[PDB]
């Protein structure tokens, strides 16, 4: 609109200056009130010398900083199955960094981990085919290992072995919306005024994933654990970051607190 | 270096290689008057 | 950076002698939705002049106790004039604000106000909202938790929203111009609030000695660049 | 078939990998990128956004008090009043701001930081207050007299509300550590140095007026500043799968 | 500045010449005491024939001396978990090589190699998952094999199986330095004068790797050793070479000794 | 390789009559931070005849159980004229040096000096080495185990770095020029020292019976082509 | 699918390999290269450098005196000084100097050595002597008769104080091996030659002066020497992971 | 013959191929005053 | 042999992919295309019915 963004790849030099004794140019006296940040720059301040600064700029971009598998999710069999449902409120961090732009576009990767363990939760060496099946909101959803579902004629599904690499695929940007959303002032559905109801975005949820064993292990079971990396990242409006713990996996609730950083004994004292 | 598709979807596509930032003006400045650096901000 | 200004949005005219400046939000000024982003297909309604003034809402009192007040947009006008009536009658709404909070005292007193406006300021400090938080009306809401800005952040870290301060010993009045903001071309004006409006005291109401007392704040919003589609019997939440 | 050998590194899972995959919806069409105002592309942009300073951190303060530096008529000279290491990553008063949440985001850090301070007084209350910026070597300054000595900043008072104290990049590196932990690396060699604020002349106001005032501090990061090296946010952690 | 480096492949070719009876050309005659290294050369000391000369130098180039991997450390895990500091000299081979320049900038290539091994430390034909995560300096450090630090949403890792080939990364120039110090005659911070805070570059330590098995062995232990190799080396001011042995992991601290060479009975007997 | 010099440097003049050339280090004249290199943003101070002059130290005394002597550099002027101050009053420092050993005896005497100034020259025989050994200012220190150069390495190496000789019969003095060297652009003066300078005897002080027996060596050290970054108040290790 | 075929050698882990792999920080950008003195490309350029040889390697001598050959008045003629082998990687007094460590760093190597002595009698002592290199073929020369009918050079003392004594290559192959380790392989098969130094004349002192001097030896590689086949230096070692 | 790269980064990139050798004047001759081999060094 | 690197995926059955195969009756030859009324190429032209 009015205010023009300009491109760049490297910080911005230092240029050599020298002293100043007027009334015309007071670059130092600033008006927080505006709503602006203070523009008084380096070589305004104080005597500066020349310096050619090549640091770059890529490591915050936002590819750079997103671009990286992290866990959204672990869980193990009963009964040869198990059913999750594609949230990423159940692990803090990758869900911290979501939440630091308000609308966001972005295709993903995922890595799914997969081996056998038995009853006590110790790792067996055992090879097994397992399948993890895609099961969009509206499709019948698979109530045990050999149900009809399984046949997988429509609804994407996956099949490796405990053996083989990780799985991986790619995911494109599926909302109906036109981007996902990390924070909503708003209810699910009309005629609701219950705080069940409040601050979730339903085009966020696209299904559940289910997941067996193709065959039944006899008294051990599949621990799994995906991964998710997001790919391409597009966003809009950065938030003012968590400074609170997480307390629920569906929403942003949290406990109130008196102070951010620990206290010290002055504040004349560093 | 190489940089060509395999795969059918652009999502299938490696991480984007175009890292660079862009004037924060929008977030750091989205006043209506113009206050240049070398006068007073109120007047 | 002028400290004077008028502000004339169909039938209605605000002036300050005290101003700070004008902030637009990320530097965007409200635009109708284009043709490549709109999907809704039936002619939109455009008000006009009678939505798109400015409508002054209840005061309220700068106490001593006071830890702020928000009201939600379009949710705090959705009850009132013809852009309220609007609002009911379509399923689906679209528009831009311009806000002007006022607070004069004297040069005897000192005291500092954050005039913030938020995307998407959820109130999620309790575990089930009560819609009498969530969506306060044209009375708005008061802050019981403003240091962690109601949605577990950082009150000092809101700054990266469009914001104005209204410090006593500089100016009496906050102007505000904001653009639609939405992961949507268009949202319904009953079921989501996309903006929240917020003015919370960080530096105390203080003052000589005899000085009035009494200091109140005045929100005056005002609709931009409306749109309504979907029409059908009035609706509320 | 054509002759290939494998190599060490094959079937292996690193989280920061870039390799093409096959995609799940091969023909799925992706809803239009429509115009919406803000948009991001470097976190360097918000950075260089001020946010206010947790710098009254002491038990006597809670909530919206600690952002605020206190100010009084003073009935003796050149007297202190506030102090604070400018190193953005570390904890303290720094670590709740914007600059401090992606600084403690990244291993490295560069550039000037901008320090504003904006005084809340009365119209009528007046002042001269001076700013220091005081580089590595020792401690913090211990008199105003030791700390005019380095890059400062004299404040006056009055219409124009705010001033704005450069901490220049002054290292010996290109970098430096965003922690300053050193029971292990030994990464004290790192301290950027203290920021120290001095009455130059005093706080004076008329009869009958508030005798104490408040400053608020501001930060940002100059357009010379940069980070390198991505690394898991400390303040973030849970003891277990969320409800 | 004022000596040039002109740049060759082969070694200099020995050109024929011949006898020699003058007080103008004294080739022989030098004076070691200017610093200067003798300039007689052969073709002035006695008489020569041509020799085209091919040998070539490749194989001393820093390149061709640095450029493979070696041991840089070696653990097993204990509770399934173990956090080794990234730093050379633990083992003496690389770290002597190193230490053969003042100053040098290098990238890196880690192979990391895993198998299991029981309590008596004989292998096991076992294959298990293990996880490598690099834990940069100010990011909260795992204290055991599921603490949430291990989800690595922003920390690198690498998960790999002790059935797949070894695990191999590379690694850029990281230090906030222009190059990595072998040698430093000075202290790690202001205000100390203490002998344990002398003589370590703390720009050299990058952080940790902390090692994980995903699930717990039952019985066994992963044991992990690191190779480290050095690539597209650049080196400033060579350094008189290591004639003692090393005794710390962290300092170049040394026993004083009264010969480097074992004695002989006669100076006059070869 | 004339055997005749003369230094002069600021409002100081060094004279030898029986030199053997001039060593420059790695062929390199001290040179100024270039603007690609440097990463302090702030005006530099530059002293110039006020700092880059001769200093001479206090003698040391060639007797018959000496196993040689150092000095650390900037560390032994670290207290000496305005480039002492200058070192103290600023963070970062730059420079380079121009060195003059000096040892006369007679025609009737014999012996030989190892005259080496070494990058980044550790004192690494103790495993908490004391602060009056790495740092022994203008007096410097004594060689405890010239042999193993203190660092661990053969003195019979220490040819790799830039050194000249005093051999009685040939010299009486060395010349060294040094440029910086260090993987930063600059460094604190106070905390690292960058180069260190050794004089050791690696043949014996002898002479016909009844010749003068006290034999002084003299250091002269230089600061040339310096700068510095980083002014605040005075500090020292 | 593209039809491959995985070759023997497939998952092998060589130490001295050369393949592309995957960077674990991809967008990272390293700080920049700057200006310093003394740049090394190759190490030959090292091994170029005179260093001292310890050659009194003798139960009597200790520390720097194990630098010092020892020359004194004779009162007979043509006796001899000292006596060594060139061959520059095996143990004995070469293995602590420059050229040296680096032979044993390989397993062959090529060309003229430099070999220069300096010496440090008072200005008024004289001499003359004669150093020779007897190429392979006997043991040692017995005399100076013996000594001077191969390659060497008469040395006389005066202002310049030193002299050089260059080693031609001579050898029947372009390489030889850097031991000579006779045990197994028999390397004695590549032995260099000898190197000895007799009185010319004498060493005369006026009255009252020292009756014995120094002489210092050094050793470099000349322009046509090269290693070839890298190998671990033997002298560096370990009995465990270091403290 | 085949050299091309793969990875974004250049530390993925093989070993360099360029192993010469230069002139060691800067350490067996750093001296002010050239000395000509032909010449007797002090004069 | 040409120096390659496998990379997870490697091996999985993804009910969506679509990679070339060999062909089991690599010469063998079909019936011919005859004309069929009634042909349909996407869905959507039935539920536009
Ligand atoms: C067959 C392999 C499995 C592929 C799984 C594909 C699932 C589709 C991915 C949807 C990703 C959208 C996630 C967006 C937002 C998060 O859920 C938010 N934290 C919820 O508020
Ligand atoms: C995820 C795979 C693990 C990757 C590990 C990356 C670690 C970063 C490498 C830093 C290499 C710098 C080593 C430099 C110097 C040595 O430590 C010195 N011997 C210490 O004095
Ligand atoms: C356990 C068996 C693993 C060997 C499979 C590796 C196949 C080679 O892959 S290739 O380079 O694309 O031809
Ligand atoms: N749909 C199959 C079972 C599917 C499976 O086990 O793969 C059935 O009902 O027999
Ligand atoms: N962060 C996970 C454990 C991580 C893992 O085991 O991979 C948790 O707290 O449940
Ligand atoms: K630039
Ligand atoms: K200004
Ligand atoms: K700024
Ligand atoms: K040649
Ligand atoms: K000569
Ligand atoms: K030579």
């Amino acid at each position: 609109q009015v205010i023009k963004s300009a491109v760049r790849s490297t910080v911005e030099n230092t240029v050599q200056s020298t002293h100043s004794i007027t009334t015309e140019a007071t670059p130092a006296l600033q008006a927080a009130e505006t709503g602006a940040t203070s523009n008084a720059s380096d070589e305004s301040m104080i005597e500066t010398r020349n310096v050619v600064n090549t640091h770059g700029v890529a490591e915050t971009s936002l590819e750079a900083f997103y671009g990286r598998a992290g866990l959204v999710a672990m869980f193990s069999t009963d009964g040869g199955i198990y059913r999750w449902y594609i949230n990423f409120g159940e692990y803090v961090q990758l869900r911290a960094k979501l939440e630091l732009l308000t609308y966001a576009r972005f295709d993903m990767e995922f890595t799914i981990v997969a081996q056998v363990v038995n009853a006590q939760s110790k790792v067996q060496d055992f090879n097994v085919d397992y399948q993890v099946m895609f099961v969009p909101p509206g499709a019948s959803v698979p109530e045990n290992q050999d149900s009809y579902q399984w046949q997988s004629s429509c609804n994407p599904s996956v099949i490796s072995n405990t053996g083989l690499p990780p799985a991986r695929v790619s995911v494109p940007f599926m909302s109906s919306a036109n981007a996902y959303s990390f924070s909503y002032d708003g209810y699910t559905q009309f005629g609701d005024a219950s705080g069940s109801s409040y601050g979730i975005v339903p085009s966020n949820y696209l299904g559940m994933l289910v997941v067996r064993t193709c065959e039944d292990l006899d008294g051990t079971r599949l621990r799994v654990r995906v991964y998710a990396k997001p790919k391409h990242v597009k966003g809009w409006i950065p938030r003012s970051p968590r400074m609170t713990p997480y307390k629920s996996r569906y929403t942003g609730v949290y406990t109130d607190t008196t102070k951010f950083c620990a206290n010290r004994a002055r504040i004349t004292t560093a | 270096y190489t940089n060509i598709n395999y795969y059918e979807n652009a999502a299938s596509n490696s991480l984007n290689k175009q890292d660079f930032t862009q004037d924060p003006e929008k977030f750091t400045r989205p006043v209506v008057d113009v206050m240049k650096e070398a006068a007073v901000p109120l007047k | 950076s002028d400290r004077v200004a008028q502000l004339t949005l169909g039938n209605s005219t605000i002036t300050t002698q005290e101003a700070a400046n004008i902030v637009v939000g990320y530097g965007r000024w409200p635009t109708s939705l284009r043709d490549t982003d709109a999907t809704a297909v039936d002619k939109p309604t455009q008000p006009g002049v009678s939505a798109e003034r400015f409508y002054t809402l209840p005061s309220v009192q700068w106490t001593n106790s006071f830890k702020g007040h928000y009201w939600k947009l379009p949710d705090a006008l959705s009850e009132l004039g013809l852009f309220g009536q609007n609002l009911q009658f379509h399923y689906l709404y679209r528009g831009g604000w311009v806000i002007h909070v006022q607070c004069n005292a004297t040069k005897f007193h000192q005291g500092t106000l954050l005039v913030v406006a938020t995307p998407e300021h959820k109130i999620q400090s309790a575990e089930s909202p009560a819609f009498a938080r969530t969506n306060p009306g044209e009375q708005g809401a008061a802050y019981q938790f403003p240091f962690t800005f109601e949605d577990g952040t950082a009150l000092g870290n809101a700054l990266i929203y469009p914001h104005q301060w209204v410090n006593l010993r500089t100016n009496n009045s906050a102007t505000l111009v904001l653009p639609y903001v939405n992961a949507l071309p268009m949202d319904s004006g009953i079921r989501h609030n996309n903006w929240t409006l917020s003015v919370i005291p960080i530096v105390p109401l203080e003052y000589a000695a005899g000085a009035t007392t009494y200091v109140p704040i005045t929100v005056t919003i005002a609709p931009m660049c409306t749109e309504y589609n979907g029409l059908r019997a009035a609706v509320t939440q | 078939g054509i002759p290939t050998l494998y190599t060490p590194g094959s079937g292996q899972f690193l989280t920061t990998d870039d390799f093409q995959t096959p995609c799940m919806l091969p023909k799925f069409q992706p809803t239009p990128v429509i115009d919406i105002p803000g948009e991001v592309k470097n976190f360097l942009e918000v950075v260089q956004v001020e946010s206010l300073v947790e710098i009254n951190n002491v038990e006597s303060a809670e909530g919206v008090a600690r952002y605020r530096i206190p100010l009084n008529v003073q009935d003796a000279m050149d007297g202190q009043i506030m102090a604070l290491r400018v190193d953005p990553g570390i904890d303290g008063p720094m670590q709740s701001t914007l600059l401090g949440v992606f600084t403690r985001y990244y291993a490295q850090w560069s550039g000037s930081l901008d320090f504003t301070f904006m005084f809340c007084g009365t119209f009528m209350t007046t002042g001269k207050v001076i700013i220091a910026y005081t580089p590595p070597g020792g401690d913090q300054p211990t008199n105003r007299r030791q700390a005019m000595l380095g890059t400062h900043v004299v404040w006056d008072f009055g219409l124009q509300s705010s001033i704005t104290l450069v901490v220049p990049w002054i290292s010996s590196g290109h970098f430096r550590g965003t922690t300053l932990e050193n029971t292990i690396y030994k990464y004290r060699y790192y301290e950027a140095g203290y920021i120290t604020m001095w009455y130059q002349t005093n706080m004076v106001v008329p009869p009958n007026f508030p005798t104490t005032a408040s400053i608020l501090m501001f930060v940002a990061a100059q357009p010379n500043f940069s980070l390198r090296i991505l690394k898991d946010r400390p303040d973030i952690s849970q003891e277990g799968a969320l409800q």
